[PDB]
C-alpha cells in the first residue's frame, strides 16, 4: 500500500 | 528560532543539489533536535554519506537508515527509538518533513519528505518539517523511484548540516 515503515515494509 | 537544516544529494556520484529544511522545534523540539543533530553529526554519527532508500513516485522519498542503508536500521540521539511527541502538525501536502516508524513510539533517525498530500499519515507519523528550498532536488530524487520504491541511481546524502 502507501506506508513509510522501519522493519517490516507493507503493501 | 526553528533550525534551518540542509541536505546536499547526489544519484550515481552525480550532484542533484541541496534540500533546505525548516525543523519545527516551536511544535516537536524532541523531534526537531534529532534531525538536527543527526544532520550536523555531533553526537558522532549521522546522515552524512548515508542514502534515500525507498523512492515511491507521487508518494513520499524515504531515507535515514544510516546504520544498515536498508531500511532495518537507524538510531536517534537519545537512544534506539525515542516517542511520538504529537501529531499536531499534518501531513498537508508536498515538501512535508515527517518520522518514519515502525509503529506508535518507534521514532529512530528514519525520516521521509512527501512529494503529495498523504493525509492518510496523519496521527500516525510526526510531522516536524518542511522544504524550504529545493523542492526540485526532491523532484530529481523522486524521478529515481519506482512503484516497489527500489532506485534506479544511488542517491546519496553527500552532506549535511545546519544553516542557522
Amino acid at each position: 500500500x502507501l506506508l513509510v515503515t522501519a522493519x517490516v515494509v507493507l503493501a | 528560532q526553528n533550525p534551518l537544516v540542509y541536505l546536499d544529494v547526489g544519484a550515481d556520484g552525480q550532484p542533484l543539489g541541496r534540500v533546505v529544511l525548516e525543523l519545527k522545534a516551536d511544535v516537536v523540539p524532541k523531534t526537531a533536535e534529532n534531525f538536527r543533530a543527526l544532520c550536523t553529526g555531533e553526537k558522532g554519527f549521522g546522515y552524512k554519506g548515508s542514502t534515500f532508500h525507498r523512492v515511491i513516485p507521487a508518494f513520499m522519498c524515504q531515507a535515514g537508515d544510516f546504520t544498515n542503508h536498508n531500511g532495518t536500521g537507524g538510531k536517534s540521539i537519545y537512544g534506539s527509538r525515542f516517542p511520538d511527541e504529537n501529531f499536531t502538525l499534518k501531513h498537508v501536502g508536498p515538501g512535508v518533513l515527517s518520522m518514519a516508524n515502525a509503529g506508535p513510539n518507534t521514532n529512530g533517525s528514519q525520516f521521509f519528505i512527501c512529494t503529495i498530500k498523504t493525509d492518510w499519515l496523519d496521527g500516525k507519523h510526526v510531522v516536524f518539517g518542511h522544504v524550504i528550498e529545493g523542492m526540485d532536488v526532491v523532484k530529481k530524487i523522486e524521478s529515481f523511484g519506482s512503484k516497489s520504491g527500489k532506485t534506479s541511481k544511488k542517491i546519496v546524502i553527500t552532506d549535511c548540516g545546519q544553516l542557522s
